[PDB]
């Protein structure tokens, strides 16, 4: 499903 | 409120209220690039953490005292700080947000 790298991105990235 | 919007929009508070969360307003590559910068220890003693050389644009989301599911309430604080992320894997990418300084 969702990787830890992907999860970190969706939760903390607002580029 | 940006925090209220982004937290539910990003599936963070769609099924409950999260006490706090930090958003980084930088490009993805620029954030991934921190994994080869200043190495420092993580809060748990682990040594796979890195601090950014420069400050970054961030927004801190903190739950007010009058926040209760299903109506979460966040206070929004914008600032520029150094980010600290834990990295792992290949590519060595960030997997955890450790702190802002």
């Amino acid at each position: 499903k969702e990787t830890a790298a992907a999860k970190l991105e969706r939760q903390h990235l607002d580029s | 409120n940006y925090c209220n919007q982004m937290m539910k929009s990003r599936n963070l508070t769609k099924d409950r209220c999260k006490p706090v969360n930090t958003f980084v307003h930088e490009s993805l590559a620029d954030v991934q690039a921190v994994c080869s910068q200043k190495n420092v220890a993580c809060k748990n003693g682990q040594t796979n953490c890195y601090q950014s050389y420069s400050t970054m644009s961030i927004t801190d989301c903190r739950e007010t005292g009058s926040s209760k599911y299903p109506n979460c309430a966040y206070k929004t604080t914008q600032a520029n700080k150094h980010i600290i992320v834990a990295c792992e894997g290949n590519p060595y990418v960030p997997v955890h947000f450790d702190a802002s300084v």
